[PDB]
């Protein structure tokens, strides 16, 4: 909570979700891949950061 | 004509009981030397910013010029070999500590209209009450024993010094209150410190209650998922 | 919070309307004084609050 | 919380004691329903805290 009052979090307005969405925003991309990316992002949001599943999902998305 | 006492982060507020226990034992010999005196005494002071034990002995300018002469009450040394009871009796401001000469110049300038001034004093105690009502620091028994309505406030300056003493402000803030000479100015500075600590404590308690509410809401969300269960 | 002198003054009047009017005037005067003190305190607390919230964050860090 | 049909039956009754007794019976039935509603959640709480206490004794021994 002190971090919320003043902390590293909530700075640079950077999120993995948004970062990956903007990375592909400049790419002429098909749709099937688009739905796969949507599913991967949904799982990543569902998946907790500390989980190894989360790291595997992040690597695959990268 | 005594050497400066190593304060060692022991701010002795005026008229307020305090105990000093310095690691250095040289003060023990200093005290023992003045035992034979029929009028034992000791002068408390306040250290400046960037406290340094070596500078005190090597330089006498680190300690502010304002000081508080007090009378030794008792020597205990229950836990440590150095434990002195210090209070505030005689406030003084040395013209030049390096050059001791001391003048008990206690400025208590007051208007002759002693009717509306006390109103502000009332406000003071009210805030103080609020503080001890919301941030209990010391027993209220002192409040009951010392009541303004009893006419026992013979020296309201000491009472204002109490009110500022209970404040959590830094030593620098109390120093800046002391340097102020006009009574209204020091009173307003102390009241500003009171409001400052009130805001600090209010933010702290608001945050704590909000966090507890968030935790109970998280538990109730666990229950609402137990509704899926 | 009126002084004892004002209480004696109110007790002096014999006619009920006059004492009631004096008591109401005393109440209005005391309310005005309390409002003035409250406004001054609000001014002082806002001036202190003019101190940037950075100090609050530093105290939280401490 | 009785249904509209129960209120219609109550209104149909013309004798005062009949309608009073019917209203009392409907009140107690509806309160039994609500008590079951709230008791099921209170049983959720009871089971959760019983499990927590069992695992707390397990934690002590562990």
């Amino acid at each position: 909570i002190i971090k919320k009052e003043l902390g590293l979090e909530k700075d640079d307005k950077d999120a993995i979700e948004e970062k990956f969405r903007e990375r592909l925003k400049e790419l002429v991309v098909p749709k099937h891949v688009m739905d796969v990316v949507d599913e991967e992002l949904s799982k990543l949001g569902l998946l907790d950061n500390h989980s190894s599943e989360f790291n595997v999902t992040r690597n695959y998305l990268d | 004509h005594l050497p400066l006492i190593a304060i060692t982060r022991n701010p002795v507020f005026p008229r307020f009981i305090k105990i000093i226990e310095v690691k250095n034992k040289k003060l023990v010999e200093l005290l023992r030397r003045k035992v034979r005196l029929a009028q034992p005494y000791v002068g408390v002071f306040l250290k400046r910013d960037d406290s340094n034990e070596s500078d005190v002995v090597e330089s006498l300018d680190e300690i502010f010029h304002t000081g508080t002469f007090a009378q030794i009450h008792e020597m205990q040394d229950l836990g440590d070999k150095l434990r002195m009871i210090v209070m505030g009796h005689r406030r003084v401001h040395i013209s030049r500590q390096l050059e001791m000469v001391e003048v008990e110049n206690v400025v208590h300038e007051d208007f002759q209209v002693t009717e509306e001034v006390k109103a502000l004093t009332a406000e003071i105690v009210k805030t103080i009450r609020d503080i001890i009502a919301l941030n209990p620091l010391y027993r209220e028994s002192v409040l009951q024993m010392m009541q303004a309505g009893q006419r026992v406030v013979d020296n309201p300056i000491y009472l204002s010094d109490m009110g500022a003493a209970l404040t959590g402000a830094e030593s620098h803030e109390l120093q800046d209150v002391l340097e102020e000479t006009n009574i209204p100015k020091r009173l307003y500075k102390a009241l500003s410190l009171l409001k400052k600590e009130f805001e600090l404590s209010k933010l702290q308690q608001r945050l704590g209650r909000e966090v507890e509410e968030k935790i109970k809401q998280t538990h109730r969300k666990y229950l609402l998922q137990e509704q899926l269960k």
